[PDB]
DNA sequence: CTAACCCTAACCCTAACCCTAACCCTAACCCTAACCCTAACCCTAACCCTAACCCTAACCCTAACCCTAACCCTAACCCTAACCCTAACCC
DNA sequence: GGGTTAGGGTTAGGGTTAGGGTTAGGGTTAGGGTTAGGGTTAGGGTTAGGGTTAGGGTTAGGGTTAGGGTTAGGGTTAGGGTTAGGGTTAGG
């Protein structure tokens, strides 16, 4: 029995000290193949490409979450909002 | 060999052949590849020294991508030279912000009815 | 069976020269090889751009020195320039 | 397949990124952003594979597309 | 007949692009249809840019092409804004798109 | 003195072809020349990269077509590809 | 006699509809020469380079002001603060 | 020796720049922060131009070297030069 | 099924753009004596055109001695309840 | 400055599950087998590329004088903070 807003730092440190992968393998491969089937069908993937794309997406999501957390901290708010991710995507230059 | 004459260990003929095959210029010099090899040797020596320092600080005798990522993010010059560089299986820095903290106890346990 | 570059023996020799009590892995070796290849490609591109801007056909050590001074910040740039000039003088004095 | 990214996955990603509190529509917004990025990357890889007269996307074409987009990746491939 | 402009149905020079590609040391062998393709792409891009500039000049009640009209035509088109993102035009201008909050209320 | 490129006569001819009632200035001509030079440099760099990646020595129309399809977004890419294929067929038939 | 927070839009529209230069010439040239004298002395400038640098600085300042105004609007504040320009410089990536 | 050139950017200049950029309200330290940012950017650009001029075996910085430095930094400029 | 966020409804002042009239610096020119950029060979030494047989560099040979994750066990690195300057602000 | 009074971290003691050590077979690399394929020179003239004079048509670089900012200043009201629990709404 603990109080809220205290045990989150332990999980944050545990996830930051580890360099393992969080996203799965079969659902990500299925989503990648479903997206690739929209352009040209009969496409294959040598696994390594899917892992590289997953690592790139993980790095991009980590950077976006860091920018959103910094913007929320500057805006005097521990929580995040869709307007925060909109401001992040607008200031970073990627679209809009 | 050029390694015993220039006092270096990186190959010079390999860089010269790569520059001649890459079609970068009409004539590639002979001292320019030596200069590039010396610069690459100094950069590799600095990177290996940072990796060894990180491994010794982390109580490890080997070079892992985590140590390289830590040495890259710690040095300000290496962070500016390699800005938008993503290293697979590297990691991030656990630099918690000043606001993201448990802070203090307001009213014992935030209870005004006690 | 083909043949690849794989800059590994020279990196291992440099590591043993600066610290013979430590080693390296395959992932770190691949990261170092990719970094060296990217640095070499950037230097070659900068040298080609300088040669095309100066209306010249040959490439000397001054072009690569300027490319290093422009890519590298300050202290690292001055250290690399000094080490390159020392290596050039050593190669010129000893044929 | 778009709903494959579960809620605990985004929660762990936000905890690793330093986020201490998540709303509700953040999951859907991150899902859409990831879908758009994956679509662009897959389109670039398909164009590269079609230029290389091949079908299966390899790691070299992925590295080339990542370098063209502006985000290099080390370790994977060569 | 004597020039490539009368055979390919274009107006941009092909031999100039071929000589520039041969002198730039981009590849060992530069083709002959590749410069024609590049000239056609450049001609289409120039035609689209000139059409946008003429439309902007006609909307601004002007009979000439000024950098302001080019900047307006670039910032108005979404495709031209994505193709030329970080492009600064001297003596161009900015868009007077006032925000919803910046109002006298 | 010397001799400069200055892509101006062809731009003026294209402008008179699409709209003979309008003109152009020196600053707009310089901006158009810089844009054309930047596009040509980007196309040449993309073609050189594709030739170095495909382990080839020659350059065909397929490399420049792919470079245009990668640089240009969608509608402009498809229009430029169609116009280039039409010009190639016209140059090959005649 | 007018009320505050109303006549600013007129000046904003007047400055946006015009494509003229706001920064002077002699003070900018003096500052550029004073900065260039720190690295290497006996330097000259053909005016056109100073005008190009001034135009680039004007475009950069306009973009930075636009980003700061957008961030302040998102933060529910019409005014700007040094923390806003710090957040802008941190998110944009420039140092 | 040249001095007092950092304070050349007057207050009305930054006010007009903010009005053109869409800023409807300016604080106090914004002027000093913009002055420092402009000084840093000018220092970097001048250093790059000096390096380019030294590589070109020249002294006076021309417009071509300025365009080259702007393209190397990552911000192209059209109209000025060629 | 728990307590700290959390967002707008009570109320604050110190920061904060609009402002006309003493203002006295800079911008179209002006030669002018000091000077860096470009054209004809001179000639000269370093690198392309390509042998020689070399001394050195890539897969594997079976072990080699200090690299994995995890197999019993000690004990203290963050959890929470009193506590002492320190700058903050309104007399 | 000083009227006291909201507000900043904080470390004695309690807390038990979170770090400390730990540990055993094969998992993970490094000095050993060989030969052929690039790394590296050793004989021949040459063509892109350095040294040096002057002259030449500039062009950065000495200065006038008069008016639009220039700041000269203030208000006062307007857009900035300062918070009550209210359900409440996301957190383990």
């Amino acid at each position: 029995r603990y109080r809220p807003g205290t045990v989150a730092l332990r999980e944050i440190r545990r996830y930051q000290k580890s360099t393992e992968l969080l996203i799965r393998k079969l659902p990500f491969q299925r989503l990648v193949r479903e997206i690739a089937q929209d352009f040209k069908t009969d496409l294959r993937f040598q696994s390594s490409a899917v892992m590289a794309l997953q690592e790139a997406c993980e790095a991009y999501l980590v950077g976006l979450f860091e920018d959103t957390n910094l913007c929320a901290i500057h805006a005097k708010r521990v929580t995040i909002m869709p307007k925060d991710i909109q401001l992040a995507r607008r200031i970073r230059g990627e679209r809009a | 060999t050029r390694s015993s004459r220039a006092g270096l260990q990186f190959p010079v003929g390999r860089v010269h052949r790569l520059l001649r095959k890459g079609n970068y210029s009409e004539r590639v010099g002979a001292g320019a590849p030596v200069y590039l090899a010396a610069v690459l040797e100094y950069l590799t020596a600095e990177i290996l020294e940072l990796a060894g320092n990180a491994a010794r600080d982390n109580k490890k005798t080997r070079i892992i991508p985590r140590h390289l990522q830590l040495a890259i993010r710690n040095d300000e010059e290496l962070n500016k030279l390699l800005g938008r560089v993503t290293i697979a299986q590297g990691g991030v820095l656990p630099n918690i912000q000043a606001v993201l903290l448990p802070k203090k106890t307001e009213s014992h346990h935030k209870a005004k009815g006690k | 069976r083909s043949r690849k570059e794989s800059y590994s023996v020279y990196v291992y020799k440099v590591l043993k020269q600066v610290h013979p009590d430590t080693g390296i892995s395959s992932k770190a070796m691949g990261i170092m090889n990719s970094f060296v290849n990217d640095i070499f490609e950037r230097i070659a591109g900068e040298a080609s751009r300088l040669a095309h801007y100066n209306k010249r056909s040959t490439i000397t050590s001054r072009e690569i020195q300027t490319a290093v001074r422009l890519l590298l910040p300050g202290e690292l740039a001055k250290h690399a320039v000094s080490e390159g000039t020392k290596a050039v003088t050593k190669y010129t004095s000893a044929k | 397949n778009i709903q494959g990214i579960t809620k605990p996955a985004i929660r762990r990603l936000a905890r690793r990124g330093g986020v201490k509190r998540i709303s509700g529509l953040i999951y859907e917004e991150t899902r859409g952003v990831l879908k758009v990025f994956l679509e662009n990357v897959i389109r670039d890889a398909v164009t590269y594979t079609e230029h290389a007269k091949r079908k299966t996307v390899t790691a070299m074409d992925v590295v080339y597309a990542l370098k063209r987009q502006g985000r290099t990746l080390y370790g994977f491939g060569g």
